């Protein structure tokens, strides 16, 4: 109940998170190595790069398990799912699990969320998080320019419809 | 795809006109369907308002954000740290020149009275006085300027005599610059040679030039264009001008916040990679149309990454959009695949501008404050020293004024 | 009319330009007589605007002199006609506020002139690298098989 | 027209020879580095100045 | 005396490489600037304790010729260390106005003086606490030329006065 | 734009229109409005390099044009110089507009501005207590007092002296006593 919650927090020791970083980079390299062919064709290397997935989903389930047992989940006001980045990692790993459901409608869309794995580099490097927030805090004022742009687009679109 | 047949189609074509990509082709279409007498009143106001006025609004809002963010407690603290480091370096350089003059006088008085070591040290001091001279400066600048002239005249179908002349001149200039680097390292000392960043750049460029010579000996065809970077040493022509302070402080600020620039160019890289992978999922392999496969496809990762980069630069993003729509069934059923390109040219046009304008504004304002503050300190110290010596013997830009006001507000 | 070189509208506008050139050269001789030429400061040719007005008037006069309708030279007369476009660049020394705007633009150009030099040097370096890469290689056939 | 210049640059075989599609694709780095410097960095340096 | 005895202090303790060399550069500037008008002499007698007394009278007969005298003392690192003495030398103070650049100087000056970094910085701080009036001349300059010209202007003023 | 349109007419105005080139029925130099439309096209960067290539030397001249060879290699300088001159003037206009409103673009919520004055105007509709709750001799001296409460120049008599000094600095245009009238009401 709490015997391992006292111990799994030391499991967030730097070699572990660096191993997570390395497996994330490996996943990104595997994604980069894939080639897409038109009408159901697959390259011989795509078969290997598709069979390498369960290792990555397993390691991400392992990080999720550690970060949910060592930390909280939602309740304690400080927990796994209450961090914005850990929500993204949870979504990625959950869709990785759902990608091994052996169904039809899952693959076409649950393979698309697999591209959010490079952003796990940001999620695992706090300096990149700080720089990302510095980027994104200068674009909150630009949302009002976004409203102006959308109003202008509607005005000229309605005029174009009329004419 | 580019029609006003519907509110969604009209919205899409007006948005494509906002980005100023293929907007004249749409105007020319309305110049054929109807007369050309009135169509400009729709498209030139459209371009001016949604493209030039909105870019002006974005620039103003972003520059105001950068001004507010610059005059914050932690950013101001980091700038004061950089300014203090620059002042400390100035003082240390002056005192090092003092101590080297003492070295020279001690060596002279000792020689007037280990002989090999004394001769070696006097020769080293003579070289260190020579490489620091104004004549060495100008002879090196003339050598560099003659070297850029040599690589500027390389053209197609140049005379065979010119090719061999420049082949041997490259060796001559590489040997001259290796001699110059060795002389500078011997006189100044290897620890003091690499003290200035531009000498580090010169060393890297000469190493790359040697490597390029070796590789051209191995494989004649390949040229890396590394021996051209010696032309950057013409930037010392600025040392004999009153503009050395501003440009040097710009480079100081860049090298200071380099670990923030590299981490900015990597978040852009990660976003480009994420969008390239998403485009690979959406359009990977689906661009094999009849009679043509576009080179701007998402089939491989290099292809997708170049396509996403080209959409970020904005050029011909609409043609790639038309391909990505026609790959999912045409206008009838593939038109919701235009959201990839709308998002990639909206949140990529303005994140690019945000990041690079932030880099430029932060570093240029740091350079401005650094050079202005060193001039102010120089004048204040001059006044204090003149007044005390007499004792013992007996405009501003809108940005700078607003920055001062924000400083007072924050304090 | 850029294309109808002998149209009646161009024929009328050439007489109009005769009138405008007469007025401009009259004002030219007035300024020469009043201010005085380059022999002293505070006179004509001390301002680049004055030199602009002089070159416009002189070019128009040379074009009129060449207008013998002999056809001996055709490129020269057309270029001298193109020289007329500096004529609306006269209303900028006359208007004080337009001149203030022009001086602000020139001050901005002087402000960015140092980084303009750096930009041009860097682009020259990339031009030389690109020549070392792609020199003689941008050749192709209309027959993509050769 | 920069995508066409990039296409001509990658599809560039040798001096005085015709193109070859997909050849020398590593020469896209010249235009990526060029874009990071002049259109992105230097132009924004002018805008800031 | 007729002419006040020129003595340097301010970087750090005497004997140490940085202080000895900065003061020697100043001394050599004085010597090749005031040749035939100034006298350089090395003194091993602790003037603060006023064999010691043998040298002070020697200093007078250098100073009793209406000519400037420069003192190469090796035991004074303080202005008030010579306040109780009848000689009352001019205290030209070479002020390094920041311990950081002085520490960098010490570290740069080989490895021998780095082992005495703490005591030397402590001595520099000790001189820093001293009121500026205790020192006759303040040399805040970073450049050799500026400090030398300041000292030379003061010496010309003193020569004109005397 | 006017200068470059006139030069475009006079140098490239007689090039023959060709739908397979960039000098068309759509993008020619044949009139002021057509040349000016072409320059707007090039300012926004719409294959301006292709227009410049179509404007080079040795083009097919127009049927009704007396010239034999039309277009010139002056097009290189024409288009390059127009591109960076227009970009520079766009940038100067943009920066002039931004620096005109740089106070608004750097506006802070805590600091006041036109919004506070408009809010106190709306207070007209006692209500001053509610406004001070909602905060960041009838309505003008009250505005002076509000500015005094916001920004600070005995203490109160010194404030009145500074107010009179500022009023003397900013004396109105042909007013008998306009700001001085507000001063007696703004003293307290
Ligand atoms: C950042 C966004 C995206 C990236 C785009 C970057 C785009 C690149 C543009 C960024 C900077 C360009 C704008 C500013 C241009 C500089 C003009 C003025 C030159 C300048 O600032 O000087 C350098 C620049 O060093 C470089 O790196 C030279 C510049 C090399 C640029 C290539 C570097 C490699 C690029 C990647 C790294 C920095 O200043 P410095 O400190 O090195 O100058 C020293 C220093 O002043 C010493 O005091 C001086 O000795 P003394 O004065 O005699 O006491 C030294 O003289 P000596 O060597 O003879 O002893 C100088 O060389
Ligand atoms: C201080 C630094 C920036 C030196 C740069 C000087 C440039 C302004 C000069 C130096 C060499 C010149 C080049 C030398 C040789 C040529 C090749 C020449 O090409 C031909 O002769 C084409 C016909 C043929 O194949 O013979 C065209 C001009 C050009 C680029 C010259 C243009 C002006 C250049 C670049
Ligand atoms: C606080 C941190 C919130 C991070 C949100 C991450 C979203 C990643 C982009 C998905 C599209
Ligand atoms: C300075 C802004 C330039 C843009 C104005 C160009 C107008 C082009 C209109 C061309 C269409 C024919 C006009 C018929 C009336
Ligand atoms: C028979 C007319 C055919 C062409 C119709 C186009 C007219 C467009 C008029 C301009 C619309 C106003 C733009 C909104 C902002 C100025
Ligand atoms: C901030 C800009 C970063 C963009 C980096 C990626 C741009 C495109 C790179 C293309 C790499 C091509 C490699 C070809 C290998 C066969
Ligand atoms: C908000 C931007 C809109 C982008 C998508 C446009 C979708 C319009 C297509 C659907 C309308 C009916 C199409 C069938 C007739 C061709
Ligand atoms: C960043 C968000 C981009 C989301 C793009 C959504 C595209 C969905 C696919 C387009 C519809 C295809 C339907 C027909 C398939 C043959
Ligand atoms: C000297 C160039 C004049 C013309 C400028 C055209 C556009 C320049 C910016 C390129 C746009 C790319 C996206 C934004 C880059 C910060
Ligand atoms: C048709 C032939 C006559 C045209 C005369 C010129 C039209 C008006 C332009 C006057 C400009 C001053
Ligand atoms: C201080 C007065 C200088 C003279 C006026 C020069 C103004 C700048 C003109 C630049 C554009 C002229 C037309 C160029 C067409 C290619
Ligand atoms: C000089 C200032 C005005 C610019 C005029 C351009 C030069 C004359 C026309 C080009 C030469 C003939 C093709
Ligand atoms: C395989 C040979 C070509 C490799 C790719 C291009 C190499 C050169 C890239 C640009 C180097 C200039 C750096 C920036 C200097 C200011
Ligand atoms: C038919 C004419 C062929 C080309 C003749 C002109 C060559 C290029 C002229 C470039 C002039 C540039 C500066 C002019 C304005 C300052
Ligand atoms: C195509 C054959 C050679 C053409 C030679 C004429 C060159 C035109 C003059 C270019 C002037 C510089 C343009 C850029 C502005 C600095
Ligand atoms: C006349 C001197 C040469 C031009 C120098 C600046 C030209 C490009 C400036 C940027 C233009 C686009 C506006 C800002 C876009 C982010
Ligand atoms: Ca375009």
């Amino acid at each position: 109940n709490v015997v391992r919650k006292y111990a799994k927090r030391i499991t967030e020791w730097p070699p572990f998170e660096y191993m997570i970083l390395a497996t994330i980079i490996a996943n990104c390299i595997v994604l980069a190595l894939e080639q897409h062919l038109p009408d159901g064709d697959k390259t011989p290397m795509s078969e290997r790069l598709d069979d390498t997935e369960p290792y990555f989903i397993g390691i991400f389930c392992f990080e999720a398990g550690i970060k949910i047992i060592a930390l909280g989940f939602v309740f304690h006001k400080g927990s796994y799912l209450r961090n914005g980045w850990n929500v993204m990692d949870f979504v990625v790993v959950l869709t990785g699990i759902l990608a091994t459901a052996g169904t039809d409608f899952d693959l076409r869309t649950l393979r698309a969320v697999r591209v959010l794995r490079p952003l796990k580099l940001v999620s695992g490097i706090p300096s990149l998080q700080v720089v990302l927030k510095s980027i994104m805090k200068a674009m909150v004022p630009l949302l009002q320019i976004g409203l102006l742009l959308f109003f202008a687009i509607l005005m000229f679109a309605i005029i174009g419809l009329e004419f | 795809i580019t029609n006003f047949d519907n509110i969604l189609f009209a919205i899409l074509t007006v948005f494509q006109c906002i980005t100023m990509e293929g907007w004249t082709d749409i105007l020319y279409n309305t110049n054929d369907a109807a007369g050309n007498t009135w169509n400009w009143l729709y498209f030139i106001p459209l371009i001016i308002i949604g493209s030039f006025f909105m870019l002006n609004l974005v620039l103003g809002v972003l520059s105001g954000e950068f001004a507010k963010e610059r005059e914050r407690v932690e950013n101001r603290r980091a700038f004061l740290k950089l300014r203090r480091q620059q002042q400390i370096e100035r003082e240390l350089n002056g005192y090092l020149e003092w101590i080297f003059k003492a070295e020279e006088v001690m060596l002279a008085e000792e020689d007037r009275n280990s002989y090999f070591r004394r001769k070696e040290k006097m020769f080293r001091f003579f070289i260190r006085r020579m490489v620091k001279a104004q004549s060495f400066y100008w002879v090196v600048l003339c050598v560099v300027a003659l070297n850029t002239l040599c690589v500027a005249m390389v053209h197609y179908n140049q005379p065979r005599r010119l090719t061999t002349t420049l082949y041997f001149a490259e060796f001559v200039f590489l040997g001259l610059f290796l001699t110059e680097m060795s002389l500078k390292m011997y006189g100044l000392g290897p620890r003091s040679y690499f003290r200035s960043s531009f000498n580090c750049f010169d060393f890297g460029v000469i190493v790359g030039s040697v490597f390029e010579v070796v590789w051209a000996a191995i494989k004649p065809g390949s040229s890396f264009g590394i021996s051209v970077l010696r032309a950057l040493r013409l930037l010392r022509i600025f040392k004999v001008t009153k503009y050395w302070s501003s440009l040097r402080n710009l480079v100081v600020s860049l090298l200071n916040s380099m670990k923030s620039i590299i981490s900015l160019l990597f978040l852009l890289f990660l976003f480009i990679v994420v969008f390239a992978l998403l485009g690979m999922q959406l359009f990977g392999g689906q661009f094999n149309f009849q009679d043509e496969t576009p080179t701007t496809n998402f089939d491989t990762f290099p292809a997708a990454i170049l396509t996403v980069f080209q959409i970020l630069t904005g050029e011909d993003w609409n043609a790639v959009m038309y391909h990505g729509i026609e790959s999912q069934g045409g206008v009838s059923k593939g038109m919701f695949s235009s959201f990839y390109f709308i998002v990639l040219t909206l949140f990529g046009n303005y994140t690019l501008l945000n990041v690079f304008l932030a880099i430029a504004v932060d570093n240029l304002a740091n350079a401005q404050e650094l050079t202005k503050d060193e001039e102010e300190m120089e004048e204040a110290a001059n006044q204090k020293l003149a007044l005390q010596k007499a004792k013992e013997v007996a405009a501003r830009s809108v940005w700078e004024q607003r920055a001062s006001q924000l400083r007072l507000q924050n304090l | 009319d850029p294309v109808r070189t002998d149209s009646p509208r161009n024929n009328a506008l050439k007489y109009l330009d005769y009138i405008f050139t007469g007025v401009f050269t009259f004002e030219m001789v007035i300024k020469m007589i009043d201010l005085g030429l380059l022999l002293h400061p505070g006179a004509y040719f001390r301002d680049l605007w004055n030199i602009l007005d002089f070159i416009v008037v002189s070019g128009a006069l040379v074009a009129f002199a060449f207008s013998g309708s002999k056809g001996k030279d055709i490129n020269t007369i057309k270029s001298l006609r193109v020289l007329r476009v500096l004529r609306p660049l006269k209303t900028i020394k006359r208007l004080p506020k337009l001149k203030a705007v022009f001086d602000c633009v020139v001050n901005s150009l002087k402000n960015v002139l140092n980084i303009l030099i750096v930009y041009m040097l860097f682009m020259f370096i990339f031009a030389v690298i690109a020549v070392q890469l792609f020199k003689g290689k941008f050749f192709y056939c209309t027959d993509e098989s050769k | 027209g920069w995508p066409m210049v990039l296409k001509h640059s990658v599809d560039a075989t040798y001096e005085e020879q015709g193109p070859s599609p997909g050849y020398r694709m590593e020469l896209s780095i010249f235009y990526v580095v060029y874009f990071v410097v002049f259109p992105f960095f230097f132009v924004n340096i002018f805008v800031a100045l | 005396p007729s002419m006040r005895p020129i003595i340097l202090v301010g970087p750090s303790l005497k004997g140490y490489e940085v202080t000895d060399m900065m003061q020697k550069a100043l001394f050599d500037f004085l010597k090749h600037r005031f040749d035939g008008r100034i006298s350089i002499t090395r003194v091993t007698a602790d003037i603060s304790l006023a064999e010691v007394q043998s040298e002070i009278e020697r200093i007078f007969e250098l100073a009793r010729t209406l000519q400037l005298v420069a003192l190469d003392a090796d035991t004074i690192n303080h202005p008030a260390q010579l306040s109780k003495t009848s000689l009352a030398p001019i205290i030209v103070y070479i002020k390094i106005t920041s311990p950081k650049v002085l520490q960098r100087l010490i570290k740069s000056r080989g490895k021998s003086q780095s082992k005495h970094l703490n005591v030397q910085i402590a001595a520099s701080e000790k001189l820093a606490q001293c009121p500026p009036e205790m020192f006759d001349i303040i040399l805040d300059e970073n450049q050799l030329e500026d400090a030398c010209e300041h000292l030379a202007e003061y010496l010309e003023a003193y020569w004109k006065a005397t | 734009f006017f200068i470059y349109a006139i030069i475009g007419m006079q140098v490239f105005g007689n090039i023959a229109l060709d739908d397979d080139t960039s000098i068309n029925r759509h993008n020619n130099f044949r009139t002021f409005l057509q040349a000016l439309m072409l320059l707007f096209r090039s300012a926004t960067g719409e294959a301006w390099h292709e227009i410049m290539l179509s404007c080079l030397s040795n083009q097919a001249c127009d049927e009704q044009a007396n010239a034999t060879e039309c277009g010139s290699d002056f097009a290189y300088f024409y288009f390059v110089s127009f591109i960076f001159l227009c970009s520079f003037l766009m940038l100067n206009l943009f920066v002039a507009v931004i620096m005109d409103n740089f106070e608004y673009l750097t506006r802070d919520s805590s600091i006041l501005g036109p919004h506070h004055l408009d809010e106190f105007i709306r207070v007209w509709a006692n209500d001053m207590f509610e406004m001070l709750k909602h905060m960041s001799v009838h309505f003008t001296s009250t505005l002076m007092a509000l500015i005094r409460t916001a920004l600070e120049i005995t203490k109160q008599h010194q404030c009145d002296a500074e107010l009179r000094k500022e009023i003397s600095v900013v004396w109105a245009n042909l007013p008998q006593k306009t700001l001085d009238l507000l001063v007696p009401p703004h003293k307290p």
